[PDB]
């Protein structure tokens, strides 16, 4: 269907976009004048677990979308045996 | 004082929300196929 | 021939669509999360 | 408190409500020749097999939470960070 390939490419195209801005982040990172007792490094560190949490957070409602495909696969299962077939 | 750039701080904050963005794109197909879904 | 009762599934199916709609609550709710919170 | 948590029990009591709502209704089903060998407990094992979805999904969705939690802790970690605590 249009929705699910619709999906697919918008997974796709995250990856893509979470890859590309990892590397921007992080150019800008090296880029702050600091120091308090937080080197930029730290913060790195911290941006990398966000990045982490991004992924998680895609691949997570990738699942939920998969689930939800096989409710539907179910439903029509359990239709199908209703109607006598 | 402790002075910081806010322009690169919302820099960052304007990738992480675009990312943000992303996700909640997905979920309002997700909601749209459970809308859909009929037992019959 | 193989007769059933339309308003027996219909019930059944009334059951399911609710719970259907209680799933896209709660993913309402993670998306407004993700549109509301900011990195500053 | 975590109320998304307090919302995800409730489904998961509508759940094991309406389950036995439509076991009351599974009583009125009709065996008769097919196919297929088709009977009323073969419907009902099936309509279990949707709500075993149903209950994944909430579950999911439950970890889906967890990890915009986890996000928003790591957003404030980052700011307090940047802001010099």
């Amino acid at each position: 269907s249009a929705p699910a390939d619709y999906f697919r490419i918008l997974v796709q195209q995250f990856e893509v976009q979470l890859q590309q801005y990892r590397q921007q982040i992080e150019e800008l990172e090296n880029h702050l004048a600091t120091q308090s007792h937080i080197t930029p490094q730290d913060l790195s560190m911290a941006m990398q677990k966000i990045y982490q949490t991004f992924v998680a957070l895609a691949a997570q409602l990738q699942s939920i979308h998969e689930n939800v495909k096989v409710l539907k696969e179910q439903y029509l299962g359990y239709r199908k045996m209703f109607l006598g077939d | 004082s402790y002075y910081i750039d806010a322009d690169l701080l919302r820099e960052i904050k304007q990738h992480l929300k675009q990312q943000q963005e992303g996700l909640s794109h997905l979920i309002s197909i997700i909601k749209d196929d459970l809308e859909d879904i009929k037992l019959v």
